[PDB]
């Protein structure tokens, strides 16, 4: 229930919706065991089946306010220190081997957002 | 237009069971609850440039 109100969040332009999520997202790590906080937070943010992490989602479904939700994303991951998998993660079946995120917006034609 | 004469005769004459075996067109699911039984064309445009909104499916290989 946390993984798929994300990834409609981003998709239509919740912008407020979206930062009440990733704030429950750190209280969940806290209040929690807590082994891992890279390998679990770069789980949670990523559907398992195909390997399309939230930024890949963003860049698809091209809303008026998604010039923001880059924005929140990037600084986001960052202070949680998964910057590097997080802006490099790749596309893992066979029908899409290597795609990455910069390579969806030069294709969807945003300048600004390279 | 001699042709698709010949062509229509010829599909008015088989029975029934040969007839659904011989149909065109898939079922897609174009909007909340329709269905509308579509034909696949595609082609490629160099001329005119844009940004991509209102598609169907995100990933844009064949399904399977």
């Amino acid at each position: 229930r946390l993984k798929k109100r994300i990834f409609a969040a981003v998709s239509e332009g919740c912008v407020e919706e979206l930062r009440e999520l990733l704030q429950d997202l750190q209280d969940l790590c806290r209040r929690r065991r807590g082994l891992d906080v890279p390998d679990f937070l770069m789980h949670k943010l990523t559907a398992s089946d195909t390997g399309k992490t939230c930024l890949m989602k963003a860049l698809l479904n091209i809303n008026p306010n998604t010039k923001e939700i880059v924005r929140i994303l990037l600084a986001f991951a960052e202070e949680n220190d998964i910057l590097d998998r997080f802006i490099n993660a790749e596309y893992t079946e066979e029908a899409y081997e290597g795609q990455t995120a910069l390579n969806i917006a030069i294709e969807r034609r945003q300048g600004d957002i390279t | 237009l001699q042709r698709a004469r010949t062509i229509l005769e010829f599909e008015k004459m088989l029975p029934e069971w040969l007839r659904s075996r011989f149909r065109m067109g898939e079922l897609c699911k174009v909007a909340d609850e329709d269905f509308r039984l579509c034909l696949r064309i595609n082609e490629v445009k160099w001329t005119e440039w844009k940004t991509h909104v209102s598609f169907l499916n995100e990933d844009p290989g064949p399904i399977r």
